[PDB]
């Protein structure tokens, strides 16, 4: 989606794989609120309340009894946390049932989507780039390196199937509303699953360094509804 | 016992000559982006609105 | 240093006895060393158009 | 007595003089990265100041050497603990030397192990012919079993203290790998496949090349060896400049098999 | 009302690196037009498969590679 | 005097140069800050070349040029034969060698700049970015061999140490009674030998794909640019754990030093001192959980990167219960070494939200991967630095440092880079991406925050400066009046101040024990413990 | 054969040991100009290297 | 052994007979080309075994 100037919390999720992270987000720093109220409460009892200790007690040095009780609290929190950190991990490959391929390349510059998938009845691929508008072709009211001149359009309540790669230098496809995010090797090919459940324009970056064109790259991505979408792939 | 006002009047007057000298470098700046001035930051607000970008939270997008 | 082990021969510096004060030794040590990259952002801008 | 006792060292470990020596192998190392860059990208013309940064280096080897053979024989502060502090600082060091390997083996696992798709579906792929071990290859295995038996029959022969089985016994294992660089010199000169031959031609002359670069430097450590037990300055009760050769060799009998069962045997 | 159609969980490449997916459906249609060819319906479902999944500049490489007998991947079954 | 091979005046050097390369690491920070303060290029002029390399050209003195040569360099060799009981380093020629290659490691690296490209790569110089139809001039050809200078100084810098710990200690000094600074290096020189051949391969075979064109890493023949990921990481992970051993030494030396009580649980902190630098080894790919790993090699790294977080738990909690009990005596090194036990921790806990393979893949290269290392770096590993110069000044130059001067230099340090690298977190948890000149008109907020930051730190450094024309000049002018604190330890209750003259250091190691400065000989006699 | 024979020349030579060689007086002025140019030569066409001017 | 390989290397060497095999995109890159020449694949390299004729086509 959309930043916000000022902001401290995660992007609007429009994706049960997004809406996972989220979830596990604030699972893990509520069990880091705990340890950071220890350790903030624990220095303000010793700076402060022995400071003005002039006898050391310095014949407390082994601790058996105290030794081996912090050694399984790392021991118990990790085990707890760590189940809500394994199903998202295998629930999140859950590519048994799609319904659509898109495909997204991006050669250093831009990105090049092609919609493969013969359902359109013209039985050709639809290809088209996404270059940045610059400053002087700017649009006024479009967003600076973050809206691009040629956009892209997706279904909702879809079983979506990305293929991300490039042909070039390594840059990865990111969408922090959407919780996609994969490398775009050059030799290879990586795809995500995300279903999209609300209408509405997603906007992205392109996080890994290509060269001197890294912040001339954005993922611009709306959402419009099924005949909606098939409107326009009739036309193009 | 003179010693603790010195350091809180060092750390206070750091401050200050940081930020002082922070100006000075700031306006010996380059021109600014013109997609700040708090109009342009207007007119992209209903592009966000006819689309629904932030239903829940705010999306204002308003910092000129 | 192989001998002398004084309070102020430990250092490769000259730091009492010099001819010049040491504030023009020390300050231009930690300057010059501060001001290299104010010129790798001059031979590269000027090399590339910029100014 | 005590007057004798305040006129020497009460500590075994070793003082050495300042040498200079350590800012001229520094100065060689720039000149050597320095100059390597730039015949790339032009800026002289010739390659040949990278032939001059390898003459520079190696001579201030000697130089470095030649101190310490002064050190070694010639002024002597090699006790009992100093003797152990560089035969634990050589064999704790060619733990770095054959973790280098896998800096090489681990790629050969890289595409091999899993198949590509720029390759062929198998390894070696199509167009590129590899030599069987049961070829030309299972003589340098053989070469340096024969080898692994000479450098442990001269070991033992040298504290033994005769010279005719200590000074003849390491002639023969010096020409024993001269001739080594020779059958390595035969697939750097006959074999189809080339540097450039893919990820194939890349890791077969590393896993295989860096084997063949420690050669220059071994053949040169013998050159010292024999020099030196001629010129009597090794001793049969303190030998450091004759027991880094033989741990320079009684592990490779281990690298190069691990080398061999990879890149001929399952690399067919 | 559900007009769409794609591949769907092909099991035996069930990772996100699906590059040997877009490969052997390459293959596997390839190999089915030169031998066995008595329908195209399912020999078609390695060519609707390789489709989908699949860059436009490597169906452009893999079509040349072939042509000049450069292919690197077995090509001719018979 | 330039070659002398005592390893005293070699460590004076390294401390020399790691202060040098420190005003050139921050001064390339302060540029990289300035053009962040607002959108569109301020002073780079339109130039996104020359930020990529500035970034490059500022992350590697800081990590190589800095912390490496001064937690290893400029105290090793001079902590390790003084506290162990030798008279030098057991190699002491080889000890000249690891300090002058690293000014050719800098000759290497600023001309690396200066010529026509420059190397707009990254830290992580990655190989298709990287490669000679990408990168064309020699700038990386440079970047990637200065890289190399310093990966063999720090490689021979740590032979150097493991015999020297295990043969040249004196009578009763048995294995497991050494100072927790030996133990951090000597723990850190077994993972500085089994981490940098690694890295040496990793560089090498990027220079035969460049000139030599032999594809490790080219596309076209098959070589993975994502062999890369997992050969230069393997070395990436052990190398910011060799940032903070010798930085779990200096402040177990001066948490119980400070306070006067020995530290909680010794024998538990060396066994868990190793674990972290041997388990570090089994986690080198939580960095690229977004690259295309399966869906159980992802599962097993989840699991194993948060076992690192069981050790330093240990080492933390310890440090806690060291100065439960005793005295606190809040001088210069006491401040730094209890802001270290809040910050650099607030970097684990960002720590173990970064390491889980299911949160990562909404995290990668943002800016909430720079505010959690940077809480690891500039709060963990400069924290331990000024906290072991401090702790050591006029012990070894003679001088005391103007400890009314020294305590503003922690307050602007300590609040004048977390309001820096605090709202890094929220940057990076919208998604800003990494080594970006100009960023989306929303993240223009905290970017002016942790703007006015860089100033406040980097005024500090300039004040810094100071403290060292004050310790050199006129730096015997103050134990002789009231501006400077002498002894690091306070009398007890019931200890009189005219027998305390008597026995005046109660330390624990014998570096007080010695002059200061100490001799040119030392150690002259075999010295004796228990 | 000579290692007693270099252990009195060594040994109390008051000389610094790289000079303490009988055979040591031709090893380092041609040393020394191969060293006076290898490392100026490699630095003097770094400005030849800023201007573009290679071969 | 060595003899009958020795005498296999003066067939390739002599006549293609009608040109080389044309080699694959792997077997043969020429990015950057070599700098102690003009387009030499190694310090020594015998044309038995690395021809390497380009075919445009
Ligand atoms: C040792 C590690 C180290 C240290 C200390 C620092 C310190 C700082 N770094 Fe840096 N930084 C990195 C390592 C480090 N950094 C790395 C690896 C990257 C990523 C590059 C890449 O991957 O792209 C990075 C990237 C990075 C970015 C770009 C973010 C991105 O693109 O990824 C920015 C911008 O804000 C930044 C800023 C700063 C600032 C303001 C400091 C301030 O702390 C500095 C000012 C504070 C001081 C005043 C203290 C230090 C000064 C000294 C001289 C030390 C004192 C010691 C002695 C004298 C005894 N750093
Ligand atoms: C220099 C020091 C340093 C240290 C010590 C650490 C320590 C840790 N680091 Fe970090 N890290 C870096 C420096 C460091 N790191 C750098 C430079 C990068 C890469 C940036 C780049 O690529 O440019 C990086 C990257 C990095 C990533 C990659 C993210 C990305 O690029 O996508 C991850 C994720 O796994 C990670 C995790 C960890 C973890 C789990 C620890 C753990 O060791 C820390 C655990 C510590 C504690 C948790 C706190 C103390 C313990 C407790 C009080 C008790 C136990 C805790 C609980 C039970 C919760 N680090
Ligand atoms: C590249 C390298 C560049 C380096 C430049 C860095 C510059 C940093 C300089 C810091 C410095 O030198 O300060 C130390 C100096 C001596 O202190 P001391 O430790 O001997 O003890 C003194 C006694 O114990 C208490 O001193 P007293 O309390 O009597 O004086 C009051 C003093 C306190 O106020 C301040 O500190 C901020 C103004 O106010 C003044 O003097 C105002 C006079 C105009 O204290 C002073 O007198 C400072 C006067 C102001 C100097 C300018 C400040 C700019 C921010
Ligand atoms: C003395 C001169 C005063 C100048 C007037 C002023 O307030 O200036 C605001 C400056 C400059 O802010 P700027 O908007 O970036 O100005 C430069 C704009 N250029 C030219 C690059 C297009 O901005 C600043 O000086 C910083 C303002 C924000 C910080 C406010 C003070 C915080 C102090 C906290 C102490 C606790
Ligand atoms: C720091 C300074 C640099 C230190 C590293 C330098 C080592 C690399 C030097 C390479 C020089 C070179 O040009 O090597 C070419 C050789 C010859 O390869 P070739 O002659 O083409 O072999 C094919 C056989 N034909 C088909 C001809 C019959 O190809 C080879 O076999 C290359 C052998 C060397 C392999 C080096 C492996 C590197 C691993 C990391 C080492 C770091 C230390
Ligand atoms: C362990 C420590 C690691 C660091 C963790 C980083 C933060 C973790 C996420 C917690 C953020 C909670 C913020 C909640 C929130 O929405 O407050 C914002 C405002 O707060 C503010 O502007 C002040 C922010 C204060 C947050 C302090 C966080 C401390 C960590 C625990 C809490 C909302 O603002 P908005 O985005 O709606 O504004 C839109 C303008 N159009
Ligand atoms: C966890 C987070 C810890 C953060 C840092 C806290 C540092 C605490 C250090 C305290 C001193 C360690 C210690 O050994 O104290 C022992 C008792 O304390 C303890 O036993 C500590 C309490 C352990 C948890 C409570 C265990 C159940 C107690 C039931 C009470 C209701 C005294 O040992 P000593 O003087 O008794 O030994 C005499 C044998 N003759
Ligand atoms: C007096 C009048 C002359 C200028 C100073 C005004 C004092 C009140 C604060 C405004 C000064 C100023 O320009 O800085 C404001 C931010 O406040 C600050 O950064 C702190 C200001 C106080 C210190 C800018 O804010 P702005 O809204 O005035 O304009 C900013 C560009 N558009
Ligand atoms: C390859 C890179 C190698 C890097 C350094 C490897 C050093 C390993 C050996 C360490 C030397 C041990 C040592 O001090 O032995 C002394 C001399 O050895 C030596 O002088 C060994 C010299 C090795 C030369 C080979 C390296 C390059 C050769 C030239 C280029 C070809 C002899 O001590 P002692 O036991 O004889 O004393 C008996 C007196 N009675
Ligand atoms: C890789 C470099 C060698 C690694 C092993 C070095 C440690 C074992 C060899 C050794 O002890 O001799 C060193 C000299 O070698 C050297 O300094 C020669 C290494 C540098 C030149 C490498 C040339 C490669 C061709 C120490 O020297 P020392 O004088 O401090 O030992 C005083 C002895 N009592
Ligand atoms: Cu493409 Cu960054
Ligand atoms: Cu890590």
């Amino acid at each position: 989606d959309v930043p916000t100037p000022y902001a401290c919390y995660f992007q609007d999720s429009a994706t049960p794989n997004q809406e996972g992270i989220l979830e596990l987000h604030d699972n893990i720093m509520f069990y880091l609120l705990v340890i950071l109220g220890l350790v903030s409460w624990m220095l303000y009892t010793i700076v402060m309340t022995y400071s003005k200790n002039p006898i050391a007690y310095k014949y407390i040095k082994h601790g058996q009894t105290i030794e081996v009780i912090w050694t399984i609290f790392p021991a118990v929190i990790l085990l707890i946390i760590a189940f809500p950190s394994f199903i998202l991990l295998y629930l999140c490959d859950e590519v048994i049932s799609p319904a659509m391929t898109i495909k997204a390349i991006g050669y250093q510059w831009y990105w090049k989507y092609e919609y493969s998938d013969f359902i359109n009845d013209s039985g050709e691929t639809v290809e088209f780039e996404s270059y940045v508008i610059p400053d002087e072709l700017l649009e006024e009211g479009q967003l600076r390196l973050l809206d691009t001149d040629t956009s892209m359009v997706v279904p909702v309540d879809t079983h979506i199937r990305f293929v991300v790669t490039a042909a070039d230098v390594i840059h990865d496809f990111a969408i922090p509303s959407l919780g996609i995010k994969v490398d775009a090797t050059p030799g290879r090919l990586n795809q995500v699953s995300a279903l999209i459940q609300r209408e509405g324009v997603f906007y992205g970056a392109c996080s890994e360094l290509c060269g001197t064109g890294h912040a001339n790259m954005p993922i611009k991505i709306e959402a419009v509804s099924l005949p909606k979408f098939l409107e326009w792939l009739n036309e193009q | 016992k003179g010693d603790s006002s010195f350091i809180a009047k060092g750390v206070a007057a750091g401050l200050l000559f940081s930020v002082g000298l922070f100006a000075v470098v700031r306006m010996a700046g380059g021109q600014d982006a013109k997609t700040m001035n708090k109009e342009w930051q207007l007119k992209s607000d209903e592009y966000l609105k006819s689309k629904n970008a932030n239903p829940w939270g705010g999306y204002s997008q308003v910092q000129s | 240093v192989h001998f002398k082990d004084g309070v102020y021969e430990n250092i490769p510096f000259k730091v009492k006895g010099r001819k010049t004060p040491y504030a023009l030794s020390h300050f231009g040590f930690f300057a010059i060393g501060f001001a290299v990259p104010f010129v790798a952002c001059y031979v590269q801008l000027k090399k590339s158009g910029a100014f | 007595t005590h007057l004798e006792r305040s006129r020497h060292q009460q500590h075994p470990f070793h003082m050495v003089m300042p040498s200079p020596w350590p800012i001229v192998v520094s100065f060689a190392l720039l000149s050597l990265a320095l100059s390597t860059a730039l015949t790339m990208h032009g800026y002289i013309g010739n390659m040949n100041m990278v032939y001059l940064a390898l003459f520079v280096l190696l001579t201030s080897s000697i130089l470095w050497f030649r101190d310490i053979v002064a050190e070694a024989t010639y002024l002597g502060d090699h006790t009992m603990a100093v003797r152990k502090g560089i035969n634990l600082g050589f064999l704790m060091f060619v733990l770095s030397e054959v973790l280098i390997f896998a800096g090489l083996f681990w790629a050969y696992f890289h595409s091999a192990m899993s198949p590509d798709v720029t390759l062929g579906a198998c390894w070696p792929p199509v167009g590129i012919e590899a030599v069987q071990p049961t070829e030309l290859p299972l003589l340098n295995t053989i070469i340096l079993l024969s080898s692994g038996a000479t450098v442990t029959y001269s070991h033992h022969a040298l504290i033994a203290g005769n010279r005719n089985k200590a000074l003849s016994g390491l002639l023969i294992t010096f020409w024993l790998i001269v001739i080594f660089v020779t059958c390595q010199y035969i697939e750097y000169t006959n074999a189809a496949f080339t540097i450039s031959d893919g990820v194939y031609g890349s890791v077969f002359y590393a896993g295989t090349g860096l084997h063949f670069l420690h050669m220059v430097m071994l053949a040169a450590m013998l050159g010292v060896n024999y020099w030196r037990m001629r010129n009597y300055h090794l001793t049969a009760g303190h030998h450091v400049g004759y027991e880094t050769t033989i741990i320079y060799t009684h592990v490779l009998d281990v690298i190069w098999l691990f080398l061999y069962v990879v890149f001929y045997w399952w690399g067919v | 009302n559900s007009p769409l159609h794609t591949v769907g969980f092909d099991a035996r490449f069930p990772q996100q690196n699906q590059t040997k997916h877009c490969w052997q459906s390459y293959v596997d249609y390839h190999k089915c037009v030169n031998m066995k060819g008595e329908d195209f319906a399912p020999c078609k479902v390695f060519w609707k498969t390789y489709n989908a999944l699949c860059p436009l500049d490597w169906i452009e490489k893999w079509d040349d590679q072939r042509e000049k007998g450069i292919f690197a991947g077995d090509i001719n079954s018979d | 005097w330039l070659y002398s091979t005592n390893a005293k005046d070699i460590a004076v050097l390294y401390f020399m140069l790691a202060i040098f390369s420190g005003m050139a690491g921050t001064a390339m920070s302060l540029i990289i800050r300035l053009e962040l303060a607002a959108p569109g290029s301020q002073y780079l002029h339109g130039n996104s070349q020359l930020f990529n390399v500035l970034v490059v050209g500022h992350a590697v003195l800081m990590i190589f040029f800095l912390v490496m040569p001064a937690l290893i360099g400029g105290f090793g060799n001079y902590l390790l034969p003084l506290m162990i009981g030798a008279t030098d380093t057991a190699f002491p020629r080889i000890n000249n060698i690891a300090f002058w290659v690293l000014p050719m490691g800098l000759v290497c690296l600023v001309t690396s700049t200066l010529v026509e490209s420059g190397a707009g790569t990254g830290w992580t110089v990655y190989p298709p970015l990287s490669s000679i139809q990408a990168h064309s001039g020699p700038s990386v050809d440079l970047a990637i061999f200065a890289l190399h200078l310093t990966s063999i100084s720090s490689l021979l810098g740590a032979i150097n140490f493991i015999v020297t710990t295990l043969n040249m200690r004196t009578n009763g000094m048995t294995m497991h009674k050494l100072p927790l600074f030996v133990w951090s290096i000597f723990i850190t020189a077994f993972l500085l030998l089994l981490s940098l051949p690694v890295l040496s391969a990793g560089i090498t075979m990027l220079l035969l794909d460049r000139n030599f064109n032999t594809s490790f890493f080219e596309v076209s023949g098959g070589g993975d640019p994502i062999l890369y990921e997992h050969l230069f990481w393997f070395f990436g992970h052990p190398e910011v754990y060799i940032l903070i051993i010798p930085g779990f030494g200096i402040i177990s030396h001066v948490v119980s030093t400070y306070s006067k009580k020995p530290v909680f649980g010794e024998i538990s902190m060396v066994y868990a001192m190793a674990s972290i630098g041997l388990l570090g080894f089994l986690v080198w790919s939580h960095h690229m959980y977004i690259v295309g790993l399966d869906a159980d090699t992802r599962a097993y790294f989840t699991s194993a990167t948060m076992i690192i977080a069981i050790p330093t738990g240990i080492k933390i909690f310890s440090w806690l219960a060291t100065i439960h009990g005793g005295s606190i005596r809040l001088a210069t090194p006491m401040l730094y070494a209890i802001a270290f036990l809040f910050l650099f921790t607030m970097g684990g806990l960002t720590g173990v939200a970064l390491a889980n393979a299911s949160l990562d893949v909404a995290f990668h290269d943002t800016y909430y991967v720079v505010g959690h290392f940077h809480y690891v770096l500039s709060m963990g590993a400069i924290f331990s630095l000024f906290a072991g110069y401090y702790y050591w000044s006029p012990q070894i130059l003679g001088l005391n440092y103007n400890e009314k001067l020294a305590q503003i230099q922690f307050w602007l340090i300590f609040i004048g880079a977390n309001v820096i690298f605090f709202p890094m977190h929220f940057l990076g948890i919208n998604g800003m991406p990494r080594r970006i000149p100009d960023y989306p008109d929303a993240f223009a907020g905290w970017n002016y925050v942790a703007s006015i930051g860089s100033f406040i730190a980097t005024l500090s450094l300039f004040l810094f400066i100071y403290i060292l024309y004050d310790q050199l000049v006129n730096g015997l002018n103050n134990k002789v009046n009231n501006k400077s604190v002498i002894y690091n330890k306070a009398p007890d209750f019931v200890e009189s101040n005219t027998i305390f003259n008597l026995n005046t250091v109660k330390s624990s190691s014998i570096e007080f024990l010695l002059t200061s400065p100490p001799a040119v000989h030392s150690f002259n006699t075999p010295a004796v413990q228990s | 054969n000579k290692v007693i024979q270099l252990q009195k020349i060594f040994q109390s030579s008051t000389k610094p040991l790289w000079w303490r060689h009988p055979r040591s007086a031709l090893y380092l002025y041609p040393f020394y100009a191969i060293f006076a140019v290898a490392v100026v030569t490699p630095l003097l066409y770094i400005p030849n290297a800023i201007r573009g001017i290679k071969a | 052994v060595e003899k009958e390989h020795a005498e296999h290397r003066e067939h390739l060497k002599h006549v293609p007979d009608s040109e080389w095999p044309r080699d694959y995109e792997f077997m043969n890159i020429r990015s950057k080309p070599f700098f102690w020449g003009d387009g030499d694949k190694t310090l020594f390299w015998n044309p038995v075994v690395n021809r390497h004729i380009e075919h445009d086509d």
